[PDB]
RNA sequence: CCAUAGGUUAAUGAGGCGAACCGGGGGAACUGAAACAUCUAAGUACCCCGAGGAAAAGAAAUCAACCGAGAUUCCCCCAG
RNA sequence: UUUUGUAUAAUGGGUCAGCGACUUAUAUUCUGUAGCAAGGUUAACCGAAUAGGGGAGCCGAAGGGAAACCGAGUCUUAACU
RNA sequence: AGGACCGAACCGACUAAUGUUGAAAAAUUAGCGGAUGACUUGUGGCUGGGGGUGAAAGGCCAAUCAAACCGGGAGAUAGCU
RNA sequence: UGUAACGGGGCUAAACCAUGCACCGAAGCUGCGGCAGCGACGCUUAUGCGUUGUUGGGUAGGGGAGCGUUCUGUAAGCCUG
RNA sequence: GUUUAUUAAAAACACAGCACUGUGCAAACACGAAAGUGGACGUAUACGGUGUGACGCCUGCCCGGUGCCGGAAGGUUAAU
RNA sequence: AAUUCCUUGUCGGGUAAGUUCCGACCUGCACGAAUGGCGUAAUGAUGGCCAGGCUGUCUCCACCCGAGACUCAGUGAAAUUGAACUCGCUGUGAAGAUGCAGUGUACCCGCGGCAAGACGGAAAGACCCCGUGAACCUUUACUAUAGCUUGACACUGAACA
RNA sequence: CUUUAAUGUUUGAUGUUCUAACGUUGACCCCUAAUCGGGGUUGCGGACAGUGUCUGGUGGGUAGUUUGACUGGGGCGGUCUCCUCCUAAAGAGUAACGGAGGAGCACGAAGGUUGGCUAAUCCUGGUCGGACAUCAGGAGGUUAGUGCAAUGGCAUAAGCCAGCUUGACUGCGAGCGUGACGGCGCGAGCAGGUGCGAAAGCAGGUCAUAGUGAUCCGGUGGUUCUGAAUGGAAGGGCCAUC
């Protein structure tokens, strides 16, 4: 039968042009007052998944 | 610990706010500061 | 009896 | 078999090592921005084309070669960038 | 995804975004496709008949990809700045 | 009291068995979740009732999207 | 066999013969190979039936953006050196 | 008269020896307790598994009992050998 | 438990120190024969030979290349009283 | 007297006796989706549950805690 | 003390000599009044201790009678078993050697005996730990839930205060 | 409007009485040659009781489960994240139930900037006044100070005082450090708008290194980005934040 997507992975990663994955940074949900603006500013833009992690992500998203 | 979080809200009609802490015990008077409002793109009084 | 009993 | 009660230590603690020290040595060619030293005080002081960040990091303000020197009346160590 | 019990990567990162239903009913057409319609006019219907876009597509856009080398009237499609230039350069008429 | 219940007789039918499939009435747990309770396993196993050569479903108080389709069932897609 | 390490006084086997353990299905990715190639390929089904028909679809030739949207760019930002 | 006494049958099972691939998956031999009773025994009946029954030992429920047996879920699961 | 604190015999050097030259001694090195991997270089691409250099202990484990077994076609063929 | 059939027969269990407590009879209580049945063809001098354990002499202080019984003004508080 | 750790407490009795026993003391680690206290005639295959009698229990064994054991004839198992041409010692060594080193001793093969070793046989250690194992048991662990209990609405009406 | 009557009306509670639902494991009759059942009749009880649905309490009676790891065996004890020093072998890093201490904040100034200033301790003299207050001079030279541990720093002070202030800015960010990763850190410069300074300049918190908590779920404000026929809306997204 068809492989099933890990649906929680599909909600957190998106496949980019050369087949990397973009994700949203951790640490910008709450406890924001104590964090510096510079730190929060650099967490706003999406980031690429690292080489160590790509295996794990790809396994979760066979139809990405 | 004892310091509470507060919003400093723009006196311009925008929603914009900064957030910070205050020792409410020692300094009961309301914090007012001119800060940059990025919605209007101007330094303006913030309050609270 | 138990070998090497408790 | 008798076993004597142990006791305990009140020590056991330590902090994570901070990876301070020299990152680029004398003569090494750096791009502007390159961290040259992480330090706790100004063990080293900023010379020409070198900035001192808020944690006393010294970093290159220009592209060039790192140069260590002893300068001034306190014989303080300075780091500069020689523009190449 | 299992990492030995450490909070795994697909859980320690936040969810983001939402899925647009409108995206699913929108398509992109290339300049290479415009000659494939058979007729000359390129409506949403003629693209469907040429099997260029899906049956359920409501909106379409013509995009500078490939080349057009023939007069083509484009009717009721969005067209990119570059695509417009390309079509007009070949003698085409773009009409909203 | 009338009557009704009750009683007797006759006629007609049922009863029981049987593989799977089928409709219905009830309905687990191991297990998985690297523990576990929501969740899963699964409306599965199993019990029970009923039927037929098939059953069930079925002729829009259905979809659709301002264009249209036109009962039910089954197959491939849509789509992990 | 298991171990840092076994002649080990650690495990297993009395012997022989026969049997006895990485499979199958479907998805997915990569390698090889073959076909065709900006295209490739059809499913169910139809069919004098491994042909032929069937292109419904699917993958590919465009991306960026949460999205509207724009598009060889796009997002970010009032705007980018 | 008697949950009276001594003591066979009958019902038990305190001690020792033997036996321990037994004559026997609980016995034999020598002693031992009860022996008109809350006794013992034949035949038949009833109570069914989180259930029975228990003068209570988690005892007994077909040589099985801190949840019988048989079939099924079932190739449970086994980061272990 | 038995000499039992040179491995034994035995040794007054067959001990120890110094100097020296011989010799023994390994699956090390060399010689002779053979096989294979990889690289270079030219024959010349069916990728073969040729030359040259070098390498070839191996568990887990990765890679490469084969043997044999039963069954299908080739096979109403071929072998076989 | 009883008991671990098959390593324990005892100081264990039971026991007459004692006490607390429930129970007014369609009893309490128990088995039972229920009907019903046992309790009992009994009726508080009876029946159930609990502890203690012939008999003799006896059984002291504590109601703060946890239960149980009684109260119900007030506070709090469900569906509605 | 069926309770006392210290403890063989101390004192007395009994014995030549008594960590046990009996009497007593009270310093009750840690008795105590119906999860009864103290006592108690009788009773007990009940626990402890002392006597008389009695004896192969023993000093310390001897002899005898029977059944096996032994030999012959007939029948004919079993556990175990990597393979064995299966010695001692001192060393060595996965650390306790028939098997390694060194050395000593030793002609080949039965039968009756004995059990020191073959870490002998037997049962994938019950102890112990581990497993994000199991069971059953406990409770003011968590979450549920039968039961019991509360009220609302329904079955459910009338009249008057 | 604050108090307060009367009437009407809508309700709720309470107490009586009733009978006709309902109960009867009271009597009698019949089905009937029947201690079941049903029907009839008559007493008693009576809108109670009882049952259904909903609902609070109670509930080891029963069920499903959980009850951490490290550990010189396990238990008991101690520990678990973060900062500083040593161990650590002169780059980084480096273990033990090794040796020693700290943190889970504080501060609208204790932040920014301009201007100015310079410590401890001792000695001598001096009213109350001493070993130690404040004053003066000398010696001394940081033996002080640093909001809080330790280390490294600090006089151009980062230490002390004052004026003016909000850069404890918003968008970004060449380039580097440090991490398996999540991530964490340092950063010139660019745009906008600001503060201090005559000006060069400095300022994106604090001498630096602790003062912390992923994701999920949800809350608050903003933003039309989305909006399941269409217009809206709900809900979702995005930004800020709890
Ligand atoms: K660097
Ligand atoms: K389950
Ligand atoms: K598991
Ligand atoms: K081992
Ligand atoms: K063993
Ligand atoms: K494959
Ligand atoms: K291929
Ligand atoms: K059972
Ligand atoms: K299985
Ligand atoms: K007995
Ligand atoms: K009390
Ligand atoms: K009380
Ligand atoms: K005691
Ligand atoms: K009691
Ligand atoms: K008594
Ligand atoms: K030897
Ligand atoms: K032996
Ligand atoms: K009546
Ligand atoms: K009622
Ligand atoms: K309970
Ligand atoms: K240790
Ligand atoms: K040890
Ligand atoms: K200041
Ligand atoms: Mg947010
Ligand atoms: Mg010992
Ligand atoms: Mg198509
Ligand atoms: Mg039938
Ligand atoms: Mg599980
Ligand atoms: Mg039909
Ligand atoms: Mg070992
Ligand atoms: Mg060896
Ligand atoms: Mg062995
Ligand atoms: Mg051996
Ligand atoms: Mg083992
Ligand atoms: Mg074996
Ligand atoms: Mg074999
Ligand atoms: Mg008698
Ligand atoms: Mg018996
Ligand atoms: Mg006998
Ligand atoms: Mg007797
Ligand atoms: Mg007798
Ligand atoms: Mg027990
Ligand atoms: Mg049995
Ligand atoms: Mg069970
Ligand atoms: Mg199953
Ligand atoms: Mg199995
Ligand atoms: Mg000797
Ligand atoms: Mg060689
Ligand atoms: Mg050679
Ligand atoms: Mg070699
Ligand atoms: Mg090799
Ligand atoms: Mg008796
Ligand atoms: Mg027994
Ligand atoms: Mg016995
Ligand atoms: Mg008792
Ligand atoms: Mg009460
Ligand atoms: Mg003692
Ligand atoms: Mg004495
Ligand atoms: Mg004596
Ligand atoms: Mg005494
Ligand atoms: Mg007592
Ligand atoms: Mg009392
Ligand atoms: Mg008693
Ligand atoms: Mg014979
Ligand atoms: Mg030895
Ligand atoms: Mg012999
Ligand atoms: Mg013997
Ligand atoms: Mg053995
Ligand atoms: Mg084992
Ligand atoms: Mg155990
Ligand atoms: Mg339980
Ligand atoms: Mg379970
Ligand atoms: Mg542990
Ligand atoms: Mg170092
Ligand atoms: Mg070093
Ligand atoms: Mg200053
Ligand atoms: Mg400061
Ligand atoms: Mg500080
Ligand atoms: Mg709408
Ligand atoms: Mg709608």
């Amino acid at each position: 039968p068809k492989i099933k997507t890990v649906r929680g992975a599909a909600k957190r990663f998106k496949k980019t042009g050369k087949g990397g994955f973009k994700h949203k940074h951790a640490n910008l949900r709450h406890i924001l007052t104590k964090k510096a603006t510079k730190r929060k500013r650099h967490l706003r833009p999406k980031a690429m998944v690292s080489k160590g992690d790509l295996g794990l992500v790809i396994a979760c998203l066979p139809y990405a | 610990g004892i310091r509470e979080k507060i919003k400093l809200v723009s006196s311009a009609g925008t929603g914009h706010f900064y957030t910070t802490t205050k020792n409410k015990r020692t300094k009961p008077e309301k914090l007012e500061l001119k800060k940059f409002d990025p919605v209007v793109r101007q330094h303006v009084i913030y309050k609270e | 009896k138990c070998i090497r009993a408790p | 078999a008798h076993k004597k009660a142990g006791g305990s230590t009140r020590n056991g603690r330590d902090s994570e090592a901070k990876r301070l020290g020299v990152k680029r040595f004398g003569g090494e060619s750096v791009l502007a921005g390159s961290i040259i030293v992480r330090q706790r005080g100004t063990k080293f002081h900023a010379g020409a084309n070198v900035g001192c960040g808020r944690d006393h990091t010294l970093f290159a303000k220009a592209d060039g070669k790192v140069k260590f020197e002893v300068k001034g009346p306190k014989n303080r160590k300075f780091i500069s960038i020689e523009a190449e | 995804g299992f990492e030995g019990g450490q909070m795994p990567l697909y859980r320690r990162l936040p969810k983001f975004g939402f899925t647009s239903r409108k995206a699913a009913i929108t398509a992109e057409i290339r300049l290479s496709d415009l000659a494939k319609v058979e007729g000359g006019v390129v409506d949403l219907n003629t693209l469907k008949a040429a099997n260029i876009i899906g049956i359920q597509i409501e909106f379409a856009k013509v995009i500078l990809a490939g080349e057009v080398t023939t007069p083509v009237t484009v009717r009721g499609l969005r067209v990119t700045k570059g695509a417009r230039a390309a079509i007009e350069a070949a003698g085409g008429k773009i009409e909203e």
